[PDB]
C-alpha cells in the first residue's frame, strides 16, 4: 500500500545529566597509623540491623545513616 | 532427573536448584 | 491539453528479476508436468483449487 | 577525492528517495513555510487553472 | 602433602561459589571482614594504591585474620569466576578482583587439609 | 490507636496518588514488624497504579527476598492479572512496576512467573506481556535455567511454551541438566495425539537454532524423529535442516 517518507528532523538529546563518579571511597573511612592500628573516622551505626558495618554520612553540623535514615545532632 | 546425560566436555558450574 | 505519452510506464518503479533456477526443456518438461498432474494426486472432496490458485 | 565519492552516494541515496516519492519535501520547523515557499502557489489542477 | 596450594584456593573458592561464601572487591570484602562473619583474605600483588594494602594487612593483623597473596588482580578475576562465558565456555568480560574474602567454607578432607597445613606452616 | 487513623489517612492518600512525595510512614512500611495489619489497612487492592509502582520500588529496594516475594505473589501478580483481563493491554506504571519488580529476580520468578503459570488459567496476552518484560531485563543466568527447569517439568500450556522461547532468546550458557529436561520435555511431546500450534514448533526452533552444538547424537536423532512424527509444512523442514547441519563440542 501507500507507504510514507519518514521526515527525519535533528534534535539533539546527547547531553544528559549523570551523577558524578567518586574513585576510591573505601580510602576515607579507616585511617591506619605505621604499627597497622586501624583508627575510624566514621560514627558507626547502632541499629537493629545494620550494625558493625555501616558509616555515617558527616553533614555540616549532624550524622546521617545510609541504610535506615537515622539523624542525630 | 532423564536418563540422557550431557557424556563428557567439562563442568563449569555445578548450579544451585536447592 | 493532457496527451502525456509513457507517463505510467515512467512511473513505475524497476523491480529487478530474481535469478531463480532453470527451467527443464523437453522430455523433462513434459515428464515434470505427467508427474503433478496425474501420478502424486491429492484426493480432494470437490476438486475446486487450480494450478496457480493461491489464497 | 573521498568528498566527490560522498556526492556520489547522496546523489544516489536522492535519486532513489526522488523515485519512490515523486517531489516531496520536508518542511523546514526552523524557518516559517510561507517565507520558504514565498513564490510557490497552488494549482486547482495541473491541466485547467 | 599431596597437591599445591594453588589448586587448593580454587577448590575453597569454588566451594564457596556453591555455598555463597565471597565478599568480593572492596567493600563488602572490608565490612564483611569487620563484622567477623569473615574467615580468610586474599591480596592481589599487583595494585596501584599501596595504603589500600596497607590497610587490608591492618585489617588482618587487628583480629589475626589470615593473608594470602596472589601476584595480579586479572588472575584473581578469573579465579573468582566474574567472567562472563559463551556456549562453548569462552570467557568474554574480564573484570579483576583485588581482595576476596572467603567467609564459609565447604567440608573439604584435600584443599582444606592442604591450606590448613600450609597456615601452620606459615604461623 | 493513633496508628491506626494515620494508616487510614495515608489509605486515602494512596487512593488518589497520581505523583508526588509520599508520607514517610509509607516508606517505613519494610522496616515494620506487623506489616501485614497495615498493609491491609492501606487496602492494596483500591490502589492506584502509580501507588502500586511506587509500593513496588519500596519493596524491592529494601532487601529481604522473601518478603518482595509475598508482596509480588499476594498484591502486584493479581493486580497485573486483573488489568490484563479487563483492559486487554497492561498500564505504563503496572509495566514499571513489574520492571523495577525485576529488579529483584529471586523474588520475582518464584513470585510472579512460575506462580502465574501453575494457575493454569494464563492467558496468552499474559504470557506476552510477561515475556516480554523478562525479555526487556537481563536476567543472572543461575536464575533463568532454574526458571528454565522449572518450566520445562511442568505440565503444557500454550502460554508456556512462550515463556520458554523468550528464556531460550536470552542466549546464555545452559546447564546441562537444563537442557536435558528441554530434551526430554520435547521427547514427551512425541506420543500426543493433540495438535500443536506454531508457538511449540517455534520453541523446538528457538532451542535448534542456539543449542544445536551441545546436543548429543541420541538425542539429536529423536528430535529428528519428533520431527517426522509431528510435522508442520513449513517449519520442520528448516528445524531438520538447522539439525543436519549442526556440529558438536
Ligand atoms: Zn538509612
Amino acid at each position: 500500500a501507500k507507504k510514507r517518507k519518514k521526515k527525519s528532523y535533528t534534535t539533539p538529546k546527547k547531553n544528559k545529566h549523570k551523577r558524578k563518579k567518586v574513585k576510591l571511597a573505601v580510602l576515607k573511612y579507616y585511617k591506619v597509623d605505621e604499627n597497622g592500628k586501624i583508627s575510624r573516622l566514621r560514627r558507626e551505626c547502632p541499629s537493629d540491623e545494620c550494625g558493625a558495618g555501616v558509616f555515617m554520612a558527616s553533614h555540616f553540623d549532624r550524622h546521617y545513616c545510609g541504610k535506615c535514615c537515622l539523624t542525630y545532632c | 532427573s532423564s536418563v540422557m546425560r550431557r557424556n563428557e566436555q567439562l563442568t563449569l558450574h555445578d548450579e544451585r536448584f536447592e | 491539453s493532457l496527451a502525456r505519452a509513457g507517463k505510467v510506464r515512467g512511473q513505475t518503479p524497476k523491480v529487478a528479476k530474481q535469478e531463480k533456477k532453470k527451467k527443464k526443456t523437453g522430455r523433462a518438461k513434459r515428464r515434470m508436468q505427467y508427474n503433478r498432474r496425474f501420478v502424486n494426486v491429492v484426493p480432494t472432496f470437490g476438486k475446486k483449487k487450480g494450478p496457480n490458485a493461491n489464497s | 577525492d573521498e568528498e566527490a565519492e560522498a556526492k556520489m552516494l547522496e546523489k544516489y541515496k536522492q535519486e532513489r528517495l526522488e523515485e519512490m516519492f515523486p517531489d516531496e519535501v520536508d518542511t523546514p520547523r526552523d524557518v516559517a513555510a510561507r517565507i520558504r515557499f514565498q513564490k510557490y502557489r497552488g494549482l486547482k489542477s495541473f491541466r485547467t487553472s | 602433602g599431596v597437591m599445591d596450594v594453588n589448586t587448593a584456593l580454587q577448590e575453597v573458592l569454588k566451594t564457596a561459589l556453591i555455598h555463597d561464601g565471597l565478599a568480593r572487591g572492596i567493600r563488602e570484602a572490608a565490612k564483611a571482614l569487620d563484622k567477623r562473619q569473615a574467615h580468610l583474605c586474599v591480596l592481589a600483588s599487583n595494585c596501584d594504591e599501596p595504603m589500600y594494602v596497607k590497610l587490608v594487612e591492618a585489617l588482618c593483623a587487628e583480629h589475626q585474620i589470615n593473608l594470602i597473596k596472589v601476584d595480579d588482580n586479572k588472575k584473581l578475576g578469573e579465579w573468582v569466576g566474574l567472567c562472563k562465558i559463551d556456549r562453548e565456555g569462552k570467557p568474554r568480560k574480564v573484570v579483576g578482583c583485588s581482595c576476596v574474602v572467603v567467609k564459609d567454607y565447604g567440608k573439604e578432607s584435600q584443599a582444606k587439609d592442604v591450606i590448613e597445613e600450609y597456615f601452620k606452616c606459615k604461623k | 490507636p493513633r496508628v491506626l487513623e494515620v494508616y487510614r489517612g495515608v489509605r486515602e492518600v494512596l487512593s488518589k496518588y497520581r505523583s508526588g512525595k509520599l508520607p514517610k510512614a509509607f516508606k517505613i512500611i519494610p522496616a515494620l514488624s506487623n506489616w501485614e495489619q497495615i498493609l491491609y489497612v492501606t487496602e492494596p487492592e483500591a490502589w492506584t497504579a502509580a501507588a502500586m509502582y511506587q509500593a513496588t520500588r519500596i519493596f524491592a529496594s529494601n532487601l529481604k527476598e522473601r518478603m518482595a516475594q509475598r508482596f509480588y505473589n499476594l498484591v502486584l501478580l493479581p493486580r497485573v492479572r486483573d488489568d490484563v483481563a479487563e483492559y486487554k493491554r497492561l498500564n505504563f506504571h503496572l509495566y514499571m512496576a513489574l520492571k523495577k519488580a525485576l529488579f529483584k529476580p529471586g523474588a520475582w520468578f518464584k513470585g510472579i512467573l512460575i506462580p502465574l503459570c501453575e494457575s493454569g488459567t494464563c492467558t496468552l496476552r499474559e504470557a506476552i506481556i510477561v515475556g516480554s518484560i523478562i525479555t526487556k531485563c537481563s536476567i543472572p543466568v543461575l536464575h533463568s535455567s532454574a526458571a528454565m527447569l522449572k518450566i520445562a517439568e511442568m505440565e503444557y500450556s500454550g502460554a508456556n511454551s512462550i515463556f520458554l522461547r523468550l528464556l531460550l532468546d536470552k542466549k546464555y550458557a545452559l546447564p546441562y541438566r537444563v537442557l536435558d529436561a528441554l530434551v526430554f520435555h520435547f521427547l514427551g511431546f512425541r506420543t500426543e495425539k493433540r495438535e500443536l500450534p506454531v508457538l511449540w514448533h517455534q520453541c523446538l526452533l528457538t532451542l535448534v537454532q542456539r543449542y544445536k552444538a551441545d546436543l548429543a547424537t541420541d538425542q539429536k536423532e529423536a528430535l529428528l524423529e519428533l520431527l517426522r512424527l509431528q510435522p508442520h509444512p513449513q517449519l520442520s523442514p528448516e528445524i531438520r535442516r538447522e539439525l543436519q547441519s549442526a556440529v558438536p563440542r
